[PDB]
RNA sequence: UUAAUUGCGAUAACGAACGAGACCUUAACCUACUAAAUAGGGUUGCUGGCACUUGCCGGUUGACUCUUCUUAGAGGGACUAU
């Protein structure tokens, strides 16, 4: 009858499409990875490494399918949690912007995500169709 | 918790002795014609005061009562 | 033209309106089908407007819930309500009366916060105390 | 009988549990007696649940604590300790998880083991502080059914907590433990040998 | 009396208040437009099968308090509702679709009269003031008739051929029974005979004959076709309700204590009906609020404060 | 002449509401008398300014606070006309503690 | 221009409690009693009600000329967008703060003190009021202070109806050995009231029923 | 008896006032009114992606209309009702 991304379980739909984007190897690794925080307020990089910005551009496409307007402050705000500050109450922190920038631009470059009027970011028509393709695998998968 | 005060009691068992004929049984009723006679200041008092009436009414079809 | 009613459902700070239409029985919570949701644990919340009186009232009914407000638990909440509303709504519009009081029946005999939406809301903090009715530590040395 | 689809299609398992029988988390809220003459009312079973989190109004009037499912209850009072406090949740999943193993072991209802749990966990006996002017001497009195439950409610998840505190064994594993230690009278138990204990003691004041 | 000796059928139940008021249609008889307390309409249809005489079509949830009076059109397709919430609406039976909402009542509506072309309205409303609407929501003659409450209007049927003016009688709080016409536009007559207050002033399939009563516990008839003074019964207690029914010179009375049923000019107080109920102590008892005969002379509709609609049927001793 | 219709929102601010009332209906009056393009009296939602004080000058005493509240009432309504008449009608139906706010043309 | 809405209502009453102020400071000896503001349509209308309007008044543009121009200077206003309007304060004996000023008065005049109250209340009486209530705090012979409280009438005390019908007044007197506190209450009359409500919430008064002779057998007034 | 000198009562006291209560603000309900491109929807234009039959999720203040959710005016509603 038809699929779409807004039909699928999330976490799964999101690993589908980093093991695409690994497929592919295109997107440009900036070169933070393994080095990194990705949430300023965090005690530890990754626990994967290699990878998992792959899973985090795909989380991020996925955001800004399901959405209009997209932004860099919005995203860290989102990705951003709770940073303990020692013997005081815990805050809401902002996740690494420059990352989510770098992102941002990875996928203008690939063709899913494009710059949008007002401000901010959408998404691109094959952009679209690739996610739609990615939720019919992930679809026949649990078939 | 709930207990009537004397400016509800008193107001109520007036209105009784006054106007026993047209004043009956059920509360809508009861609290129009309060609403119509007695000029009360709150929505609430008056409503309070009908519902006592309705009770002292109610009382009243079983025998006579006191006051 | 299509037969169809806007009910809501309200729980806390949430509130989730369901569009009722006529046609082929979609059940979609913020565009995503009934089957997510995802705290998962309360997933079978969401389901009990659906299976408590069956799936056979659902076959002509499209569901559109747009949920906002709350949290995750109460928004839940909220849904589910909106969806036992929806169909008894539908039933004493476009159906018939004896099977709209059925749908409440069945609805009413398991849980009461189907069609009466919660009482309860938040007490107001006051000085003097942390919460509502908890004060500070008093000391007396 | 008879699995009908819609549009918005629905896995086949939802479709299975739905109007002959009211399942629990996935297996009948039926069988399950109340293998006990008084606690019956005071252990609600009976009326079908689902899941093990209604919005509820049961701290409203008086009793209304005894018309809550049992389920209900038990999570409720796992749900404590401070840092727990709150995350009803995480008390659910718990509570499952417990079912689940229950059903692994020795089958049955783990619901059935909860109530059997439940009842031989409720002490019969129970002493009162009354001196007659401050002296600490004290008096045998009966138990209420409701005072039971809920006593015994209380304490196979206080030794739960307590077998949670620094262990790999899971809470709910711990729990299905006590549980098991209940239904069938273990003293291998907290829950039941704290029971043991009161009796004694009423035993001793009489 | 001779024969009919009436026998309780069935009890339909679907309501959470009082039932107000019960109508069948002028033309169709298979109707019975049930209003109550709960701001509720339920449109019963005769079914005839075992207990359930009939069974609940449609209820109109579109008021904010108790509708009072309901009325049906000449045919069965309009029902028109007077409730407490200081308007009327005029409701399609067949599709669970309002109409037309009447604003003008400064005060709860109580009695609605429709005309035998269901095209000229009149609603009486506690309020000092009757009321002449039409099928679209709009005000005619505003009768400025009694200085007290205004509590049932009614219009009586006309045979005997044309006169230009249609005919009816207004119930009050007032004392003061009360005859108008409308295209004079205004008075036919006066009739001064109650003691206490009028609760029901109800018309007959005659026209030339109406009954009118109250809290007095009588129930005083009036000749309506020659503006005179008639027949005066007693009834012990308040009456609710009045019915006359298209069988006999049946009068069938609801009572304080329950229903009495009269024969009109040969002065016969005849049957009572009351049923049992569960539990209960002394002067309390659930007293029937509106009573309906239907277009047959066949059945009595009861309408209860227990929520139930009580249904009554003719069945002869021989 | 003159007549060229524009677009016209009017504010209207006030803590008083039945005067603000009172001014909304003589509003309505006037444009029911011009007979013209109407959109209704749209509320927006009330603004309660806060201010918390301990209620105590000097310190000493149980801690006591005070909540002194002051709610803003602002409602605008909407019409399409020649300037000139928007004028007329609000150089009258003026009511002290109302603020009437013209906001004018496209 | 370009202010904040909220922003600017706090900024109006503000001024209007400043202008207040200004009044209660100047127009001592004159009796001043209350002040409306009316920001129309070019000028702002400065309302005044004092008990002495002539002496307010001065030279017809002697004193109130020279309060416009002060306040021009004060806010910033153009020469002619302020006006001002002296008035009569409607019964004296019904407005407290015309009551505490000539308490004030009659206490820098050197009355006796006792004396005085009563002669407040009897005029407050006289002013047809439900009830008067003043408290007079302070050191009123000898060292150790305290205050005499002198009253008559209704008086409520606690209730949204104080706000609606009990009107106060405080004015503190400047003597060489100490500062007196001057409290005065009014109870104004609950059916005397223009705009509010007409009664207290909790009087509840019923309408007497008219008389009957109803029976006597039938009978038809026809047309 | 009640949260209360709140009442029922008993009674050289009888009837009253302040306080309590009433009140007012707020929080709850309103498919009943009065409303909205500074709230939200519906259809429908154009339009993006889908299965590809009609159907599903979208982007656009392109039209037209609506007020359930929204805000807030006027009301109603509970009086321990049955
Ligand atoms: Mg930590
Ligand atoms: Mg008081
Ligand atoms: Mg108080």
């Amino acid at each position: 009858p038809g699929v779409s991304v807004r039909d699928v379980p999330a976490q799964d739909f999101i690993n589908n499409y980093a093991s695409f984007l690994q497929r592919q190897g295109k997107l440009e690794v900036p070169g933070y990875v393994d080095i990194v925080k990705t949430s300023a307020g965090n005690e530890l990089p990754p626990q994967d490494s290699e990878g998992w910005f792959y899973k985090r551009a795909a989380s991020v496409a996925r955001h800004i399918y399901l959405r209009k307007q997209v932004g860099v402050g919005k995203l860290n705000k989102l990705y951003g949690g709770a940073k303990n500050r020692g013997v005081r109450p815990h805050k809401h922190v902002d996740a690494s912007g420059s990352i989510n920038r770098k992102v941002l631009q990875s996928l203008e470059k690939l063709g899913v995500v494009e710059i949008s009027p007002k401000g901010g970011r959408r998404i691109s028509d094959n952009g679209l169709r690739d996610l739609d393709r990615i939720a019919a695998a992930t679809l026949e998968d649990e078939e | 918790g709930r207990v009537r005060t004397k400016t509800v009691k008193r107001a109520s068992k007036a209105l009784i002795e006054k106007y026993y004929p047209k004043l009956t049984m059920d509360f809508q009723t009861n609290k129009r014609l309060c609403d119509e006679i007695a000029t009360i200041q709150s929505k609430r008092l008056r409503n309070k005061i009908a519902g006592y009436t309705t009770h002292l009414m109610k009382r009243i079809q079983k025998g006579p009562v006191r006051g | 033209t299509v037969p169809s009613v806007q009910t809501f459902g309200k729980k806390k700070s949430a509130t989730a309106v369901a569009h009722v239409k006529a046609g082929k029985g979609l059940i979609k919570v913020n565009g995503s089908p009934i089957t997510l949701v995802q705290p998962e644990i309360l997933r079978f919340k969401v389901y009990e407007p659906l299976l408590l009186v069956g799936l056979d009232k659902f076959a002509n009914i499209d569901i559109r819930v747009k949920v906002t407000g709350g949290g995750h638990v109460s928004q839940v909440y909220a849904i589910r309500q909106a969806i036992a509303k929806g169909l008894v709504a539908y039933h004493q519009k476009f159906v018939d009366e004896q099977s709209k009081n059925e749908l409440k029946k069945a609805f009413t005999s398991y849980d009461r916060t189907l069609l009466i939406a919660d009482s309860r809301r938040p007490e107001p903090k006051k000085f003097g105390g942390r919460g509502a009715r908890s004060r500070f530590q008093k000391s007396y040395r | 009988f008879v699995p009908v689809e819609l549009a918005t299609t629905i896995p086949v398992e939802i479709q299975q549990a739905q109007q002959e029988i009211k399942l629990f988390n996935k297996w009948s809220f039926e069988d399950v007696e109340v293998k006990d003459a008084s606690l019956v009312d005071y252990i609600q079973i009976s009326k079908p649940i689902y899941v093990a989190h209604t919005a509820g109004r049961y701290a409203n009037k008086r009793f209304r604590k005894a018309q809550c499912p049992i389920v209900e209850r038990l999570t409720n009072s796992l749900m404590m300790n401070g840092r727990n406090n709150g995350k009803k949740l995480k008390a659910v999943r718990i509570v499952k998880h417990t079912l689940e193993i229950i059903n692994v072991l020795t089958d049955q209802n783990p619901l059935q083991v909860v109530v059997d749990a439940i009842i031989n966990s409720g002490p019969r006996e129970d002493t009162t502080r009354v001196g007659g002017g401050g002296a600490a001497r004290r008096q045998a009195v009966d138990v209420s059914p409701l005072r039971r439950v809920n006593q015994s409610i209380a304490l196979l998840t206080i030794g739960a907590r307590e077998a949670a505190f620094r262990n790999i064994k899971t809470i709910a594993e711990t729990l299905a433990e006590e549980l098991i230690n209940a239904a069938k009278g273990s003293s291998t138990s907290y829950a039941i040998k704290k029971k043991d204990e009161l009796e004694r003691v009423a035993k001793s004041n009489r | 009396s001779s024969n009919i000796m009436l026998v309780l059928r069935g009890t339909l139940e679907g309501h959470n208040g009082w039932v107000t008021s019960l109508s069948t249609s002028a033309a169709q008889p298979n109707l019975l437009v049930s209003g109550s307390r709960d701001k509720t309409l339920i449109s019963w249809r005769l079914t005839e099968n075992e207990q359930q005489f009939g069974v609940p079509v449609r209820s109109y949830k579109g008021h904010s308090h108790i509708v009072q009076d309901v009325v049906v059109s000449a045919d069965g397709n309009y029902a028109v509702s007077a409730s407490w919430d200081k308007t009327l609406r005029l409701w399609n039976l067949a599709t669970g679709n309002s109409e037309a909402r009447f604003v003008g009542h400064t005060g709860d509506v109580l009695s609605v009269a429709i005309d035998a072309n269901s095209s000229k309205i009149i609603s009486a409303s506690r309020d000092k003031t009757i009321r002449v609407w039409n099928t679209v929501g709009d005000c005619a003659y505003v009768l400025l008739g009694h200085t007290d409450w205004v509590t049932k209007v009614r219009v009586a049927p006309k045979n005997l051929v044309d006169d230009g003016r249609i005919t009816f009688v207004s119930a009050g709080m007032d004392k003061i029974v009360r005859s108008w016409s409308l295209n004079s536009y205004r008075i036919e007559a006066d009739f001064i005979g109650h003691n206490n207050y009028i609760n029901v002033v109800q018309p007959s399939p005659d026209g030339s004959l109406a009954a009118s009563a109250g809290k007095d516990g009588q129930i005083y008839v009036w000749n309506l076709k020659h503006k005179s003074a008639f027949m005066n019964f007693d009834a012990k207690d308040e009456v609710f309700a009045l019915a006359f029914s298209p069988s006999r010179f049946w009068l069938t009375a609801a009572t304080a204590s329950g229903i009495k049923i009269y024969d009109l000019e040969n002065e016969v107080l005849i049957d009572e009906l009351k049923p049992e109920f569960a539990g209960y102590t002394k002067a309390q008892d659930p007293h029937a609020v509106s009573l309906a005969w239907s277009a047959d002379g066949q059945t009595l509709f009861a309408g209860y404060t227990d929520n139930v609609i009580r249904v009554w049927q003719v069945m002869t001793a021989n | 002449q003159e007549v060229v219709i524009h677009k016209i929102r009017i504010n209207l601010t006030s803590t008083k509401v039945k005067q603000l009332e009172n001014v909304s209906a003589n509003i309505i009056k006037n444009a029911e008398t011009f007979k013209l393009v109407k959109k209704g009296p749209v509320r927006l939602p009330t603004k309660v300014l806060k201010i918390s004080t301990r209620k105590t000058p000097n310190g000493e005493g149980s801690k006591t606070w005070d909540t002194y509240e002051m709610r803003i009432h602002k409602r605008y309504i909407d019409l399409e006309a020649p300037a000139h008449i928007v004028k007329r009608i609000t150089q009258i139906t003026i009511e002290p503690g109302v603020d009437v706010e013209v906001i004018i043309a496209a | 221009a370009i202010i904040s809405k909220k922003r600017k209502l706090v900024a109006d009453g503000v001024f209007y409690a400043e202008l207040n102020e200004f009044f209660t400071r100047e127009l001592a000896e004159e009796g001043y009693s209350g002040v409306e503001v009316r920001v129309t349509p070019t000028k702002t209308e400065i309302i005044i009600r004092a008990t002495k309007v002539q002496d307010v008044v001065g030279e017809n543009g002697r004193r109130i000329n020279e309060l416009t121009l002060l306040i021009e200077k004060r806010f910033k206003y153009k020469r002619g967008t302020i006006a001002l309007y002296a008035e009569r304060v409607h019964d004296r004996g019904l407005s407290a703060v015309a009551q505490a000023e000539s308490m004030k008065f009659k206490l820098l005049n050197g009355l006796a003190i006792r004396r005085a109250a009563y002669g407040v209340v009897r005029y407050v009486m006289e002013s047809g009021a439900k009830g008067c209530e003043v408290v007079i705090s302070g050191k009123l012979r000898a060292a150790r202070a305290k205050s005499m409280k002198f009253a008559d009438g209704f008086l409520i005390h606690s209730g949204q109806p104080v706000n609606d019908f009990i009107e106060t007044a405080t004015r503190h007197v400047l003597l060489r050995q100490g500062v007196l506190g001057i409290k005065v209450k009014i109870m104004k009359d609950p059916s005397r009231n223009t705009s509010g409500p007409k009664a207290l919430p909790d009087a509840v008064t019923i309408i007497e029923p008219k008389e009957e002779e109803p029976v006597l057998e039938p009978s038809v007034k026809d047309y």
